[PDB]
């Protein structure tokens, strides 16, 4: 799983 | 949090945090570890037991062999930003990777704190078995997920609302108080999660 920060 | 507990958490992080090879900002790396040390020790110990590494980087995430496959890939929720993973300074989930110097809101992201937000993803996925997608948290997210701003990201993905709420809870006393006022059910949920 990969998740980014808030744009 | 007393001095002994902060020190214990830093000791735990010493077995989790990986520094880049070559030149990098040592003082800012240390500051990032100090901010991570405010996370409840129960979560840090679980990350250590699962051999989760918090990789601090001096360059782009996609310059690391294990993230090269994300070159040119637009992250979930970043549609229309014109950015790809090449441009994103932090990643969390099954791993954690963080660009040194990009902690603060506005440094290529709008999270309240990069390392706490990214590490929250790993705690959610690895330590808590995707609790952000549980029925309980989805019901909380349905009510409060649009009260922290960035509603087309935090209000749409429960795992992102969890990660950002976690960052508010653990960054400092001010952000902790803001979360309690904006998202009281989320705040109580996180409070009880740490018991
Ligand atoms: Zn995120």
């Amino acid at each position: 799983e990969v998740n980014a920060p808030v744009p | 949090m007393d001095s002994t507990t902060i020190q214990q958490n830093k000791d735990t992080l010493s077995q989790i945090v990986v520094f880049p090879t070559g030149n990098y900002d040592k003082n800012e790396a240390n500051a990032m570890v100090n901010r991570l040390a405010n996370i409840d020790g129960k979560y840090l110990n679980a990350l250590k037991q699962n051999n989760l590494k918090i990789k601090l980087l001096s360059g782009k995430l996609t310059d690391e062999k294990e993230y090269a496959y994300l070159k040119g890939v637009v992250p979930k929720g970043w549609e229309g930003t014109g950015k790809t993973w090449d441009d994103v300074p932090g990643l969390g989930g099954s791993t954690v990777a963080l660009r040194i110097g990009f902690s603060n809101k506005g440094k290529g992201h709008d999270a309240i704190n990069l390392e706490l937000h990214a590490t929250a993803h790993a705690i959610d996925h690895i330590v808590l078995n995707d609790i952000s997608k549980s029925a309980q948290f989805k019901q909380i997210f349905a009510k409060e997920g649009r009260s922290l701003g960035n509603v087309n990201f935090l209000g749409v993905y429960p795992e992102e609302f969890f990660a950002e709420s976690f960052a508010y809870y653990y960054l400092n006393q001010d952000t902790n108080s803001k979360l309690k006022s904006a998202c009281p059910q989320t705040y109580s949920f996180l409070q009880n999660l740490a018991k």
